[PDB]
């Protein structure tokens, strides 16, 4: 026997899951598999920076845009595709020029802000990162080499007793130790990489933005606020002195923990063990699920102070940069937030030790003791945002068609309303204690209003049902009422049969698919108040407290330079815009049918055109089948390829909106 | 004699409260039994009789009960005077900005608040192991 | 350049091509050196990750095994 | 000129988007149909049985894939096991330890793990 | 093939057995409950994986479960009928 | 002699996975077999999601509980 | 029981055998696949019924015989039968080289019928929810298969699961002397039942050593 149409499928669902890998037989094998991968990721991560500097320095114009760079716009790449008219001119080349696309990402502010000035830097710039990821690549393999090496230097181990099998948990310890790893992290990657960047600053990005100074005399760190007037971003003196602060804090923490010696330093086990924790820490789905909720506070408050406070040159004074560089944010803390969920279910499913029903002495025994009160707590205030923001937008919308704008409920936001004023009084008693004040903020304080009253109440909403979604398969990831042995079982796995009143969705990664809807119309929503109140906050201020003001003045009205891109009059330089927008659309609709349409109804169209090859002439020759059997995809790979068109065409379909409404 | 289910969970419970007793020992060598796993560090036991032993205090475990309650009270006393003479009263905020310096006295005295909190934690600690 | 969008024509923002050529092909042949370097290096990276470890080393290949001196301070300071 | 980048993108573009997609696509059906295809997440597959193997032959992970694995002295466990089941073994109880033990050891699932007879 | 097993909780309904449209489950003698009998799985190799002997099951929780294992499909587990594996 | 509680008293259930778990329910009847594993038989007012108000119990998974009482399982 | 010789389908062609049948589509797909199922069975009326590919049949007075892709489709033709009191029906497995196997009435009594001789296979002696927890069994036989493990295993992580709650009184494992043991393999004393007294006395030489270190200031 052998395999099917679905064998590709199941492979690659599982193809970076080195816990569910056959070869591997120990956590020595796993440890060293996922240092070596993430060797091998930063390889890329360092290639892609290398390559953003390249295509800066080759095929764009930094050497410009540094001139004059508020009313210029920057260059990402060149253009080749033969698809284009030979003849002609494309509306993105300037006639017989070549054909060029506008960066949006962000990147000529950063180098500007860190003190490029040439291209050749940026080439130079370019060359040692490529330099780096070689360095990377030859580290995975000198690591493989030295976990060789210990592997065979137990040809020559024994201790000459039975406790030699003892050297079998420590062979890995390189990679599993955490008190040195949290010590020189906190430390050395932490507290020195930001002291070491504030020596960057005071070198090249203070020298390189004004007159010739001191020698970086300790007059480069000031305590000034923010804003800087001419360039409208953070003061790089300030940004040093941050750097300088943090990295001093880091630093003296990153002494905690007994790294190197026996002597100094306190274990994390004994931390834990007296306190409201001591969970497993040597599960690394556990380390993965905390640390994805540790990068996602980091870059959800990036999205924010990217946008509140401007840290780099002439970013405020791009309308485009300012949208995207907060929507592409928002949306990656979106799924390392929802990442960190789904890996805390796979470490109760897969990575977690209980006692036997009563011992309430760990953590999770003692959520699990009470997980119905818990669900059945955010099932209320899930509902009660849920129907107190549906119903009032909804009286709104009714009052306000009924031409009484007058008769609508605005609850005015009185508590984020206290919250800014006195944040503003404190702003303003540090301002006007200053020599040299007249300072600005940007948006660090916003006007709120009842619109934001009502968008903050659909965020909260959203938030909670997401989190509803994602704690209810973690909590019940390991037994329900519904099917007590779910432990058992994958955690990802089709459902438990038609019978028992029906089982569709039932696994805990049915729940994290169930979620990720939840977690981008979350999204949608946030993207959405940022986006609108940054086209025009007077209308938002005013007409927002209705859905049809978001449906009207804002999708409807401000679509219309998007479709009209490529038309029966000509292209713009929006073409590929809203070709990808009609593209994303037929995504997102095309993933409906992984979703709604089910298995068994294709298995029997398969079977069906597998009996026209089965006929066909030439075929039956050549291809009986028995090879590669074509199937229709299984149920959990269905709900996920669903699951990844409807993500793709909900997350793809808004950058072009976005672009052709700023832009 | 025939083994009744009753027999059965009967060696069920005689085999599991058997090894239950033995696997704590130093006769089974699990890797969850390893050091920084749960059980305590070997000369270092943290929790007995369901109080904080000494040794939670680490170096401050020689230390007295009277000398730590001392330490608590004076760097509580010394922390909250830099802390209120640096934000409230003979604020330094005016001072450093014109191109002065901060009171070093005060940015050293102020550490010493969260300091005496956890001083007086180990002082509660020691006074109740009798130290 | 034939542009869309309200603001690029209302502001008249323009996006500046430089007449010269920005890297010479020296400069991209001695990126793509360094470019295939990092792609043999990757190709080998796989293959090692692909095969993973092979335990039986220590029955054919030579040498005897090294634990460096840290790494067995490192095995006997804790876990 | 701002061009003459293009000569690069002439033969890197078609290359590195239809070539080597070409080749790679054609090298994974190829590979597709090798013994070892995909033998870390398919079971029964030869390399994977050899790699078992391997792990099996390194002294300190003979008696790795064990649950009961750890017991410093097996013979003294069985020992306090079988005297505790004595001073409560029930009545004329016909049952010892050790062929109790012995039979809850032995399970009957023949279909357990049964792909380890083609590779 | 799929993993079909039989707990000590069965009660010799033989529901089980007739509901299973491959003939997988029978009916063995036992002496843990009052009908002397209990299901028994020799035949797993041709469980398609319906669990419609989860459906029969009338215990509180099922004395009989099926663990599917897609990573483990055979041509009889997927009811292969236009194509032969052997 | 009698072994398991009496017909018609009411048992709080003890098996964890059990649909029933901490519910109440009458005992119908109690195998007297000492080889029958689960001899207890307990109804319940509330069926499971197979439509079933009834099933078979240990004697180490009932523990003879009071009546329910109004409003309550 | 005593298999019959049921021959190959493609080797019986217009057998007397075979029940009046309408014929379709949905028949084994010849061409593609060599493994066929037959089911014979004996009636007593020519009693119209239904073919599991689809179109009706008629049996015949004496000796049936059908053939069949799957098993499944043996077996819900059986089903059928046996619903119109018709008992004593075989199903056979056809291998490719036309070996015969006799499958559903295995032991010759049906499978809902208590037979003597067979034997519980795939049972599993407690509740459901007695199986281990797959945390406990991690990189062991049942790596991912806490269903599959054998009793005795269950109970003893069940016990591994009591006693490593009380912390307080678990024995931590000695660090082990790496710069100082491991020699070469072949430098070692022998004197296998030496070594457990070795050990006994170095595991009470370190018990002895944490108690003088505790009673210090605990
Ligand atoms: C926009 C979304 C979308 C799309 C594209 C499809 C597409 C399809 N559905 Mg479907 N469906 C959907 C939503 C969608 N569905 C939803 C929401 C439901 C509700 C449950 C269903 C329910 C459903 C059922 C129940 C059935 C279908 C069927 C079909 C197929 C018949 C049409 C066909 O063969 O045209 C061809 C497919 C196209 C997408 C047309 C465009 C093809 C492109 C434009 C040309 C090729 C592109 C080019 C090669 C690029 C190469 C790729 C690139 C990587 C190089 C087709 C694959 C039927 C079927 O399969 O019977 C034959 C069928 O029975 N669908
Ligand atoms: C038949 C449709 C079609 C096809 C086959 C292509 C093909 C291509 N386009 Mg393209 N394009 C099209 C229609 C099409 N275009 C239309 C209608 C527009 C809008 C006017 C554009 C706008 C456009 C732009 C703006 C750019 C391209 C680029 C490219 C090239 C990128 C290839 C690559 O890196 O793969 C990588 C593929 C993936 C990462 C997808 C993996 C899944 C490739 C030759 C790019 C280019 O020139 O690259 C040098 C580029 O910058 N295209
Ligand atoms: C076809 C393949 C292709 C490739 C390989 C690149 C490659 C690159 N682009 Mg790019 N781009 C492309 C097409 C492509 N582009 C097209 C068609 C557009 C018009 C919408 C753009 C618009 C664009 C902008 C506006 C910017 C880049 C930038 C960049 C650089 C950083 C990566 C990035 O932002 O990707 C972005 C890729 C896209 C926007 C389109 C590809 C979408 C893929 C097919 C779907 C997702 C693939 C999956 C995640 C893997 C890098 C040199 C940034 C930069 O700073 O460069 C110096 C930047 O600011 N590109
Ligand atoms: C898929 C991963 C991903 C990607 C593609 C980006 C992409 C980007 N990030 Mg980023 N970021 C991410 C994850 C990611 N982020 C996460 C997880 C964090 C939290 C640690 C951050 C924290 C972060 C900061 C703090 C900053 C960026 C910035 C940037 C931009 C320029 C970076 C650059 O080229 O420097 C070379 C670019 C749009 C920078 C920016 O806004 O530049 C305009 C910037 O200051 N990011
Ligand atoms: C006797 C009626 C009754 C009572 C006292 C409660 C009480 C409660 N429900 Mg509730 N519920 C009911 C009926 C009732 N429910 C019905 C019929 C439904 C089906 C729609 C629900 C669905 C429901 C959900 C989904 C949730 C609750 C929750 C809750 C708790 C928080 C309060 C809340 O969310 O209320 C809000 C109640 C609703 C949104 C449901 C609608 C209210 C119905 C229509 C009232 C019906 C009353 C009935 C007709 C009275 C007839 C009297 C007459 C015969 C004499 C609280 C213990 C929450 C919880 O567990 O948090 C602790 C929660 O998440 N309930
Ligand atoms: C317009 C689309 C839409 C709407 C209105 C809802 C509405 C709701 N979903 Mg839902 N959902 C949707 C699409 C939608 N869903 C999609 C496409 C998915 C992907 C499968 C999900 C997946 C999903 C999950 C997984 C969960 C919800 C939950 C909820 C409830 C949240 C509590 C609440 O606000 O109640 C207020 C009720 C309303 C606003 C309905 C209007 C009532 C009248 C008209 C007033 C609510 C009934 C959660 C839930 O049950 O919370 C208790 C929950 O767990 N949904
Ligand atoms: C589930 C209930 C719930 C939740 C999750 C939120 C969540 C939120 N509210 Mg909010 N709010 C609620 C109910 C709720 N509200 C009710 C019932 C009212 C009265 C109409 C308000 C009035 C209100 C105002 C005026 C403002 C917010 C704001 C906010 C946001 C900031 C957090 C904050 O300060 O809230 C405060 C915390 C709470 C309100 C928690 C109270 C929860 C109780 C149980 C709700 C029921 C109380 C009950 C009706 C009181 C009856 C009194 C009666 C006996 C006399 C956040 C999104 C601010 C905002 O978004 O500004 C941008 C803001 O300015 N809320
Ligand atoms: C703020 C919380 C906090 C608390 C409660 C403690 C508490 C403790 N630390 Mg500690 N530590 C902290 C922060 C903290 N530290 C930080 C931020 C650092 C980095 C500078 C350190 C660095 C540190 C070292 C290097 C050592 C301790 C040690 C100790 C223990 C002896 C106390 C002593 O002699 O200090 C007065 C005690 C349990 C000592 C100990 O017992 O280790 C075994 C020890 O060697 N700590
Ligand atoms: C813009 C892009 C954003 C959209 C991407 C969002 C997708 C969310 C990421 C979630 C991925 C993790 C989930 C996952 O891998 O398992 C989702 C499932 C997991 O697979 C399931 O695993 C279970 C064991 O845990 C069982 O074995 C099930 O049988 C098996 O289906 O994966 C698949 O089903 C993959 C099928 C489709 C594979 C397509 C190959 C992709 C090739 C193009 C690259
Ligand atoms: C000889 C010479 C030359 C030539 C050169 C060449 C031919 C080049 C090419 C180059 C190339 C053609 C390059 C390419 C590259 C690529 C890359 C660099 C990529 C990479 C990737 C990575 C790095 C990643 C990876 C991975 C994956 C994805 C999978 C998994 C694993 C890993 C992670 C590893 C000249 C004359 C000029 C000059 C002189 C010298
Ligand atoms: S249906 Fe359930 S209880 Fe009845 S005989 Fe089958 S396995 Fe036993
Ligand atoms: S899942 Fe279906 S085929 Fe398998 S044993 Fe149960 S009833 Fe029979």
């Amino acid at each position: 026997g052998r395999c099917a149409s679905s064998r590709y499928l199941q492979v690659l669902g599982s193809i970076h899951d080195i816990e569910c890998g056959f070869g591997i037989d120990n956590t020595l094998s796993l440890n060293l598999q996922i240092f070596t991968a993430h060797w091998g990721h930063l390889t890329i991560i360092l290639i892609w920076v290398s390559s953003n500097l390249y295509h800066i320095a080759s095929n764009a114009n930094y050497s410009l845009w540094v001139k004059n760079p508020i009313p210029s716009m920057p260059i990402a790449h060149n253009i080749w595709d033969p698809h284009f008219t030979n003849s002609t001119s494309t509306p993105y080349s300037h006639t017989i020029i070549t054909t060029i696309l506008i960066a949006y990402s962000g990147i000529y502010n950063q180098l500007y802000t860190s003190g490029f000035n040439t291209i050749n830097q940026i080439y130079k710039t370019t060359f040692t990162f490529s330099c780096l990821a070689v360095i990377s690549i030859l580290l995975a393999k000198i690591h493989i080499n030295t976990h060789s090496e210990l592997l065979h230097k137990l040809a020559s181990h024994t201790s000459q007793i039975p406790s030699f099998f003892q050297l079998l948990y420590f062979l890995d310890v390189a990679i599993s130790s955490v008190n040195i790893r949290f010590n020189f992290h906190t430390g050395i990657l932490v507290g020195l990489f930001s002291i070491g960047y504030t020596g960057h600053l005071l070198d090249i990005t203070i020298p390189a933005s004004r007159a010739p100074l001191i020698h970086t005399s300790p007059s480069y760190l000031t305590f000034f606020g923010g804003l800087k007037s001419n360039t409208s971003s953070l003061y790089l003196t300030d940004i040093a002195h941050h750097h300088l602060a943090i990295g001093i804090i880091s630093i003296l923490t990153g002494h905690l923990y007994s790294s190197f010696r026996a002597a100094l330093g306190t274990y994390i086990r004994d931390i834990l063990y007296t306190s409201h924790l001591t969970h497993s820490i040597k599960s690394l789905h556990l380390a993965l699920s905390l640390i994805l909720a540790s990068c996602t506070p980091l870059t959800s408050t990036t999205a924010q102070h990217i946008y509140s406070l401007t840290p780099y040159f002439y970013l405020s004074y791009d309308h485009i940069y300012s949208t995207a560089l907060y929507v592409h944010h928002s949306y990656i803390t979106s799924f390392l937030a929802i990442a960190s969920h789904a890996h805390t279910a796979i470490t109760l499913v897969r990575d977690w030790v209980a006692p036997l029903e009563q011992e309430s002495s760990s953590k999770q025994i003692r959520i699990h003791t009470h997980k119905a009160a818990i669900i059945s707590h955010l099932s209320w205030v899930s509902l009660w945002l849920g129907f107190h923001t549906l119903a009032v937008y909804s009286h709104n919308d009714t009052c306000i068609a009924f031409n009484s704008p007058s008769k609508q409920i605005l609850i005015e936001a009185s508590n984020g309303q206290l919250i800014q004023q006195a944040s503003g009084k404190a702003l303003y008693g540090t301002i006007n204690s200053i020599n040299n004040y007249n300072k600005s903020f940007d948006s660090f304080i916003h006007p709120i209003s009842p619109g934001d009253l009502y968008v903050h109440h659909a965020i909260a909403l959203g938030l909670h049902i997401t989190v509803l979604i994602l704690l209810k398969g973690g909590l019940e990831a390991r037994g329900s009422k519904l099917m007590p042995d779910k432990m058992e079982h994958s955690f990802g796995f089709s459902c438990d049969g038609p019978g028992r009143g029906g089982t569709c969705d039932i696994s805990a990664w049915d729940s994290f698919y169930l979620a990720t809807f939840w977690m981008l119309n979350s999204n949608a929503w946030i993207s959405f108040y940022f986006h609108y109140k940054h086209l025009t906050p007077r209308q938002f201020s005013e007409s927002s407290t209705y859905l049809e003001s978001w449906f009207r003045d804002y999708l409807w009205f401000n679509s219309t330079p998007l479709i009209h891109g490529y038309s029966t009059l000509g292209a713009n330089d929006l073409s590929v815009q809203s070709w990808s927008f009609l593209l994303t659309h037929l995504a997102w609709a095309s993933g409906f049918m992984f979703l709604i349409s089910w298995r068994g109804y294709w298995q029997e169209l398969i079977d069906i055109i597998l009996y026209i090859h089965l006929k066909t002439p030439i075929l039956i020759n050549l291809w009986n089948g028995d090879i590669y059997t074509p199937l229709a995809l299984s149920i959990v790979q269905a709900r996920f390829i669903g699951l990844v068109h409807f993500s793709t065409g909900l997350i793809l379909t808004y950058p072009p909106f976005i672009i052709g409404a700023t832009s | 004699y025939t083994e009744t289910v009753a027999d059965e969970r009967l060696f069920e419970q005689v085999y599991l409260q058997y090894t239950s007793e033995y696997l704590k020992g130093p006769l089974y060598w699990h890797p969850d039994k390893l050091q920084g796993w749960l059980p305590d560090y070997p000369g270092t036991p943290m929790i007995k009789e369901g109080k904080y032993t000494s040794h939670v205090i680490g170096n401050l475990k020689a230390f007295s009960s009277n000398e730590l309650a001392f330490l608590s009270m004076l760097f509580f006393g010394v922390g909250l005077y830099g802390n209120l003479q640096f934000n409230f009263y003979d604020p330094q905020w005016a001072k450093v900005d014109a191109g002065g310096f901060f009171n070093v006295s005060y940015i050293v005295e102020s550490f010493l608040l969260p300091i005496s909190f956890f001083m007086h934690i180990a002082c509660y600690i020691q006074r109740q192991n009798g130290k | 350049r034939v542009p869309g969008g309200k603001r690029t024509q209302e502001l008249g923002l323009v996006i500046p091509m430089a007449d010269e050529d920005g890297l010479t092909d020296g400069q991209v042949a001695g990126l793509f050196v360094i470019a295939l370097v990092v792609f043999i290096s990757a190709m080998d990276l796989a293959k090692t990750m692909y095969n993973g470890i092979n335990p039986a080393k220590f029955k054919t290949s030579k040498g005897k095994g090294y634990i460096s001196p840290l790494v067995k301070r490192y095995i006997e300071n804790g876990f | 000129k701002y061009g003459d980048q293009r000569k690069f993108a002439a033969v890197l573009v078609p290359l590195t988007t239809l070539v080597f997609p070409a080749v790679a696509m054609g090298m994974f059906v190829l590979y597709s149909f090798q013994e070892d295809a995909f033998w870390r997440i398919v079971p029964g597959t030869k390399r994977a049985r050899e790699l078992d193997e391997a792990w099996r032959e390194h002294p300190l992970f003979a008696n790795s894939k064990d649950p009961l694995d750890g017991l410093i002295n097996p013979d003294d466990y069985e020992k306090g096991l079988e005297e505790a089941w004595e001073r409560a073994k029930p009545a004329g109880s016909t049952v010892t330890v050790k062929d109790k033990l012995k039979q809850l050891s032995k399970q009957n699932n023949p279909h357990w793990e049964s792909w380890r007879a083609m590779s | 093939s799929h993993a079909v097993k039989i707990y000590d909780t069965c009660i010799g309904c033989t529901l089980c057995v007739r509901a299973c449209p491959t003939d997988v489950l029978e009916m063995v003698p036992a002496s843990i409950n009052a009908a002397k009998q209990v299901a028994s799985s020799p035949r797993v190799e041709d469980c398609v994986g319906c669990k419609r002997c989860e459906t029969a099951c009338p215990t509180d929780f099922l004395s009989i479960r099926v663990y599917l294992q897609d990573n483990e499909e055979t041509q009889y587990s997927l009811g292969l009928d236009l194509v032969d594996w052997s | 002699p009698w072994v398991g509680p009496k017909k018609g008293s009411w048992v709080k259930i003890l098996r964890p996975e059990s649909y029933w778990f901490q519910q109440r329910g009458q005992v119908v009847n109690v195998n007297q077999k000492p080889e029958v594993k689960y001899p207890v038989t307990v109804k319940f007012d509330s069926v499971n999601y197979a439509n079933v108000n009834t099933n078979g119990y240990a004697l180490w998974e009932v523990i003879e509980a009071p009546a329910p009482g109004p409003g309550e399982v | 029981v005593v298999a019959e010789a049921i021959p190959r389908p493609e080797d019986l062609l217009d057998s007397p055998k075979f029940p009046m049948f309408e014929g379709s589509t949905g028949g084994y797909m010849s061409r593609s696949t060599r493994e066929r199922h037959a089911i014979t069975w004996t009636a007593k009326g020519q009693a119209k019924f239904e073919m599991p590919t689809g179109g009706f049949a008629i049996m015949n007075q004496g000796e049936n015989l059908c053939y069949f892709r799957k098993k499944e489709q043996c077996i819900a033709l059986g089903k059928q039968l046996r619903k119109m009191k018709i008992e004593n029906y075989k199903i056979y497995r056809l291998k490719k080289d036309g070996t015969v196997i006799f499958m559903h009435p295995a032991d010759g009594v049906f499978p809902e019928k208590v037979n003597k001789g067979r034997v519980q296979v795939n049972g599993r002696p407690f509740t459901i929810r007695g199986n281990p927890q797959q945390s406990e069994l991690k990189f062991t036989k049942y790596q991912g298969k806490g269903y599959e493990a054998d009793p005795l295993t269950t109970m003893f992580v069940k016990a591994r699961v009591m006693a490593f709650a009380d912390v307080p009184n678990l024995f931590a494992l000695p660090q082990p002397n790496m710069d100082e043991l491991v020699p070469a393999e072949e430098v070692d004393k022998y004197t296998r039942q030496e070594y457990t007294t070795r050990m006994m006395e170095a595991l009470k030489r370190v018990q002895d050593d944490r108690a003088a270190k505790a009673a210090k200031s605990l």
